[PDB]
């Protein structure tokens, strides 16, 4: 039942920082690693994410990896740096320069072999691995490059374990580097063959959530990465705590993947609104389902209603009735049937567990698999072709040794994924 | 992630004077070296004295002596103050070879010493003029040797562009063109700055009646630290020098981004003014704040990078970018879709005691690869033609051993460069 | 059984402000939304106008809409701003300039789509909608323009729900803008086809009530809008509280509309007299019926006795006998038979409920449908033609894109309505 | 819902001086910018200093220097104080082109800066004379450019009408006529005011022996704030600038409402007097209180708008209107039935320390579109004819590049304008 988490790149490092913060909050673990919880259940499945160290202290089953010391140090300096063991800090000293070729192909590979040995050590300490979780960017050098190398090696060693990853998706409004589409394309190409699932979160959408719904004037990554961590913890709540339905991630994978190559997901979250209105809220399941269905509360920058749904997973936290949840989610499909694909009767599946998130009575996490997602791939592929056709900046990757066909084939596979969404779309 | 600063000639040294003064100001370094606190630029001795990782070279003692007599002479290590006994007479022939060749080996070994002192050298930055002797010619020699032993380390060069107004040598075009070629051959990124545009900013935005080099250098120095110190100190979105290479040079030849900087406002005019992230970046896209005499509206953009100091939020930057895209007149070349890179530190802008600029809460450095740079090259080509048509003063180089074809050659190389910028600007 | 109310424009915003104030008074709801009532009945049908928020707090089922932030803010700053949720504040930032073309046709449409989504949200939260209530002006840009757009979209989505609206009618003595008749004509044209009923209240008449009967030297909108709210609350008293006759608005609609296109009403109210004389009052049903019949207590600027009645509805609040009310209202028809149309025996219908208005033992609301109403349409149509013939100011609407025939046809339909009143008149 | 104030020439600037002084008085603004409290006219800096959203332009330094030496110079941002080096010699040729054309680009960009500072610009108001150079000619140039970039924003203009008594330029008719045309082409609403009528009010209702421009400007400034500040502050019946466009202009050309204002009573005569809403509005329909030299009883009404400050009840206004309709001699044109618009704020009228008017509890601004305006135009046409008949002074414009036909043309355009007012006045 255990999961090994790996943080790659600043994105990975900071999102994961928030993730581990939250998970320790879930179990009553203080920043020193000491358990001071509230419930027995907090310990009962603590093993998924922690090792019990002498003295009832816990160590997160996760590896922090990068090519820049400063980042790693900044994470270690904060709360929760203390909970991590020195053994999990693997890093170099010179970033990749946002170059997948440097991260994946050359330099990052040098660290990856040591990372893998630590991975192996941890998998050996585990009783039974459930899977692996990676947090990284789709556009960065170690996040997409190094991280994808690591993934190919882990899946190689553990074919039946669940490989999932959470990753930051480029947007026209975000884009930092000109070769960001190049890095994305190359990573996608690999991820589509080497993962079981990946979550596509876009900072653009996250900013909109923060202002529009959360009424923040200054969205920061500290809060943006908070929202991501909410969804990341949501997906293993049932795994960690008793409940009624679908606790296992594999069960979820079975119900969420109709076709081997379409494994990209749209996370969302409810309740997600500022405090000002919270005094007028009345959470009910219909209320949570209204917010989860609404595209504005999606973390992915994509409106599902533009495409069609293949699968929907909803995970509920806190004590709700079976009827209420199952009736209401059925009703979502009933009322919005035009946005679902007719192949699957009962497209909406639910998971329900008995432990609510600290501070809320109830909560719900949304995982969608809709053909609308192809739009995100269009943004990347399009931008790519413009660069690629002229070979602008290509020399920086050819300097590493990357072949034009390596990129060409990478594009090809991206085009395949879009076409497959279209084949299922309609 | 350390670096070395190389200052050649009076242009490089005097600019450097302000640069190290600024570094002292950034970290509270006393002239004696004592500092209680920048390890990228300084190494520390067991005395708690810190030493600037830099080499100052001047073929004429004069300027180095000035350094030696100033307050920061206790900061500098004597071995870092290298001097010759005669200048290059504003002439590459001497700078690059006849005279400079006799000292350069000393210089390189002191560089090696520092290179061995550094543990993880990212690279180095060089300051000089295009028109001088030591600053241009010697510099060329230097880069020839540095690319041999270091290779791959960052080669940033800051070159002063001769203005039509200020002109201190009649053979400046010749000096500049010879130099240019070699910088094309060995630098990774060259930043040329025009003192005449700077003066314009100082007289209008800083409201200075009579600018001098000392004021001009302060401005430049701050820009340079905003690029480097700001990377060393860490912020939100740190951006390495290698990322600049990767992101700013589309083809091996287009390594000439230009700099624009704001806020450049006097204290008196800053009262009352508060600039947002967006507003400062709007100033950064104004030609009037451009540190190079050219027209940004004329040329097209290929790459642009904005670096932020102090109080800046990514969201505000995102909005600012949209504004630039929509407001502007930023014609980007098809070859590069969208190319805007953003680096955001937390380190606040610093103020020089006895300065001429207001204290600011946020500051923005604009680096950009634009086709307008060709304009400047065209001006130099023309000037060359005139001199070379007559062959006036040619004996001052030829008599030192230069070959006629060498001058022809270098010009032609610049013509090719300009043509390459044309080509990249052609959308495809 | 539920009603969604929408406030459009300053008129709508301020009249509705008073309305909601009154409705909360009716149910014992304080400005925070907390229930501190007196009776069980106050809660028993609170659902028509409220949502129960966590903690026994209630939220008014209504949307506040305008193009000027300041107005919206001023409402929100007062009592009862707190009872409204942020979700119901929909507004822009630039008024329409009193231009129906800007409100209906262009700018207001931009907000209307977001308003409608909120409307839909609320209708989804409801168990069963009874209908919709709008409060707006007939002469303003968002009140008549935006509001009529909104109405066409709501009726489209809910054909069998009751669409009613209360609106301020221009008068020669009130008229602010030269294009006010233009806005009125255009709104009328639409309202006659798209509503089930509209109440025609004229500020002129209201001022007369305030001075003449209420003995006020300075009539203010704060009090004028109070009188309107009295009548607005009167019509749903029975709906909200147990009684004996006609509680439902649809029942009232059935009894008040003899012909599909004649759906304009004359509200009035009793008791309506200053305190000075109240010590000599003795409310009886005859007393209430005397005041309700008397044209001086009508809120509409029109004397029914100049025309003839098609229908009369009287709603009684408080414990009165069946005989007293039914005998006396019969007697009104008997004594004033010359002002009733002979087509309908028993033109007067009554509703009687058991809950009196706070502060009174008994009260009565008058709804008339008399052919006299045509005079108000004459004032508008006449003024219109004078402007229209010369096209004064027309360019401001043609600037938006309105066609001379759009206005021509609008007039035509106004002329039809007057002719139909004449056809029934006699 | 913000705005910008543009002051051109001494007429525009000196009026502006009182206007911003009044705004300070309305909100307790200190000369230093510190104000504890108007965001439509001011932006705030992080220092808590507020800055007037306005641009002051004078082709001769003189007046701007006066501003610069006054107390409110700490309020104004230096960039908002723009000056040339020579006036237009009372001549449109120079104002509009020869001289003014060299500065106008600066001006427009400062306007843009403010336009970018505003978030929701409703529009702007401009102050100038009809007869000056800078005030008329430069103004014309300005409006040509503003309608390009802003377009649709409100273009309110306040123009000083040359009086027969005061006449300071012999070619004022020529200057005025040239200007007029361009204001017809680009303004949304022009308000012309006659200093000679104002003087008459000051000597009779304010009882002032010797009026000066400083007293005259105070009166005007208050009227202008009663139109704008009063919209910004909110009251009962708020009336936007766009509603004025919609309601006051029946046809694209009739954009010349005139202003009348009351109470204009000295403190001494105000004792003892209390005016009701109706009484003040009766003063507003008296020609003797009209700020333009014409006869309101002669012309007909097309549009009228009454704005109220302080203690006013709609009911009282309703009664007042009935009185005007019945008392008067307000012949309204058939083309507009009844056209009276009412705006009522709660904001009380303000008093200038060291003022000349009584403190009042309620105040009324009358705007009106009447056919009597043609009268004024007729006077100008005649004056033109005389000068143009001889062609005296024509070389002062022609020698600066003007075309004879340009003058003919402009006159003719005014003749058409007057004829259009005739036509609208013809009942139909
Ligand atoms: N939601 C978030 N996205 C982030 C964050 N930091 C970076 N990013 C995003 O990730 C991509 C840039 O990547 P990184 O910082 O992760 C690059 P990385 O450090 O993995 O590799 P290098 O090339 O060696 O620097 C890009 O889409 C940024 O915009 C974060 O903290 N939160
Ligand atoms: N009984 C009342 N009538 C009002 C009130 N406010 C305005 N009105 C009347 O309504 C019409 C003017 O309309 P508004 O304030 O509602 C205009 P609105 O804000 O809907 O749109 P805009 O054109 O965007 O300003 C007119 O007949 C006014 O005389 C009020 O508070 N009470
Ligand atoms: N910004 C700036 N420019 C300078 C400074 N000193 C000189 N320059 C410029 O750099 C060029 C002068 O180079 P020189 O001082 O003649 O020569 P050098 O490059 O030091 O080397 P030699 O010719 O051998 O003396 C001119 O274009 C000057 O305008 C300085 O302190 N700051
Ligand atoms: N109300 C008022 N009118 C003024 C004021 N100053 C000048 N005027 C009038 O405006 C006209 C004067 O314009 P000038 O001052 O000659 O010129 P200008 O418009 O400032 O521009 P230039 O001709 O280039 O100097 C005359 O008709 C004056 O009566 C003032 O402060 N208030
Ligand atoms: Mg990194
Ligand atoms: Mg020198
Ligand atoms: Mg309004
Ligand atoms: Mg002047």
């Amino acid at each position: 039942r255990e999961i090994v988490h790996i943080q790659a790149g600043q994105c990975g490092n900071q999102i994961g920082a928030k993730f581990w913060e939250v998970i320790s909050d879930e179990h009553g673990i203080d920043p020193t690693g000491s358990y001071h919880g509230d419930s027995d259940l907090q310990l009962e499945r603590i093993n998924v994410y922690y090792n019990e160290a002498a003295g009832n202290k816990y160590v997160p089953r996760a590896i922090l990896v990068d090519l820049e010391p400063g980042t790693m140090d900044s994470v270690r300096s904060g709360p929760f740096g203390q909970i991590f063991r020195p053994d999990n800090f693997v890093f170099g000293q010179s970033g990749a320069g946002n170059n997948w070729a440097k991260g994946h192909y050359t330099e990052g590979a040098e660290l990856v072999d040591s990372v893998l040995d630590v991975v192996r050590k941890e998998s050996e300490s585990c009783d039974c691995l459930q899977g692996f979780q990676l947090t990284h960017s789709l556009g960065g050098g170690t996040g997409s490059g190094m991280g994808t190398l690591l993934i190919s090696k882990i899946r190689e060693e553990y074919p039946d374990r669940i490989m999932n990853t959470f990753s930051v998706v480029p947007s026209p409004k975000v884009s930092d580097t000109v070769v960001e589409p190049y890095n994305a394309t190359l990573s996608v190409h690999q991820l589509v063959e080497n993962t079981d699932e990946t979550y596509c979160i876009d900072n653009e959408a996250l900013y909109d959530i923060c202002f529009r719904t959360l009424k923040l004037t200054t969205p920061t990554y500290g809060d943006l990465n908070h929202l991501v961590s909410a969804t990341m913890s949501g997906v293993t709540t049932c795994l960690r705590f008793p409940g009624q339905l679908n606790a296992d991630l594999r069960k979820l994978a079975v119900n969420m993947v109709p076709f081997p190559r379409l494994h990209f997901f749209m996370p969302g979250f409810a309740p997600l609104t500022s405090r000002g209105s919270q005094q007028y809220r009345a959470l009910t399941v219909p209320e949570l389902t209204q917010q989860m269905f609404d595209a504005k509360n999606m973390m992915a920058a994509c409106d599902p209603r533009h495409g069609r749904y293949l699968t929907v997973a909803a995970v509920f936290r806190g004590r709700m009735s079976m009827k209420e949840v199952d009736e209401q989610m059925l009703n979502v499909q009933n009322k919005n049937s035009s946005y679902f694909v007719e192949w699957i009767p009962n497209n909406v599946k639910t998971a329900v567990c008995d432990i609510p998130p600290r501070g809320l009575k109830m909560s719900a996490t949304f995982i969608g698999n809709s053909t609308a997602i192809q739009e995100l791939f269009k943004r990347i592929s399009e931008q790519f072709t413009a660069m690629f056709r002229r070979k602008a900046f290509l020399h920086w990757y050819t300097g590493e040794g990357m072949d034009e066909m390596e990129f060409t084939e990478a594009e090809s596979n991206m085009n395949d994924l879009v076409s497959e969404y279209q084949q299922y779309q309609d | 992630r350390e670096c070395i600063s190389i200052h050649v000639g009076q242009a490089g040294v005097q600019i450097g004077n302000a640069c190290w003064e600024l570094y002292c100001l950034e970290h509270g370094i006393q002239p004696d070296g004592q500092m209680p606190s920048f390890n990228t630029f300084f190494s520390e001795t067991g005395a708690g004295k810190h030493v600037p990782r830099a080499v100052f070279v001047d073929l004429e003692p004069t300027v180095i002596d000035e350094v030696r007599t100033g307050t920061y002479r206790q900061l500098f290590h004597p071995e870092q103050l290298i001097t010759g006994k005669e200048d290059a007479a504003n002439n590459y022939a001497r700078g690059h070879y006849t005279i400079g060749k006799e000292i350069i080996d000393l210089v390189l070994d002191r560089i090696r010493k520092l290179a061995d002192q550094c543990t993880g050298l990212q690279g180095f930055s060089v300051f000089h003029s295009f028109g001088g002797g030591t600053g241009s010619g010697f510099t060329s020699l230097l880069m020839e040797r540095l690319s041999v032993d270091y290779g791959k380390k960052s080669k940033l060069e800051f070159s002063i562009y001769p203005a039509p107004q200020v002109s201190t040598a009649v053979v400046e075009p010749y000096n500049s063109i010879l130099t240019t070629h070699t910088t094309l051959e060995h630098s990774d990124c060259a930043f040329m700055v025009d003192n005449e545009a700077i003066y314009d900013i100082c007289r209008r935005n800083l409201d200075i009646e009579r600018p001098t080099y000392t004021n001009l250098n302060r401005l430049i120095g701050q820009i340079v630290s905003s690029i480097t110190a700001s990377l060393r100190f860490d912020g939100a979105l740190n951006v390495d020098l290698t990322e600049f290479q990767t992101n700013l040079v589309p083809y091996p030849r287009g390594h000439f981004p230009l700099a624009t900087y704001a806020p450049v406002i006097s204290a008196e005019k800053a009262y009352h003014e508060q600039l947002s992230v967006a507003e400062i970046t709007n100033a950064c896209f104004e030609p009037a704040n451009q540190m190079v005499k050219c027209d940004p509206r004329h040329g097209k953009y290929m790459a642009c990078c904005l670096l932020y100091r102090g109080d800046v939020v990514p969201k505000d930057v995102n909005a600012a970018i949209a504004t630039i895209k929509t407001k502007r007149t930023i014609q980007f070349v098809d070859w590069c879709p969208t190319g805007f890179k953003v680096g955001i530190n937390y380190e606040p802008p610093t103020v020089v005691p006895g300065g001429d600029l207001a204290k600011v809460q946020r500051a923005v450095c604009m680096l950009s690869n634009t086709t307008a740079i060709a304009e400047a090259w065209a001006r130099l080509d023309h000037k060359f033609d005139l001199m070379y048509a007559k062959r006036a003063f040619v004996h001052w180089y030829v008599g030192e051993g230069m070959e006629e074809g060498e001058f022809s050659e270098a010009r032609e190389d610049m013509a090719a460069l300009e043509k390459d910028y044309e080509e990249v600007g052609v959308d495809s």
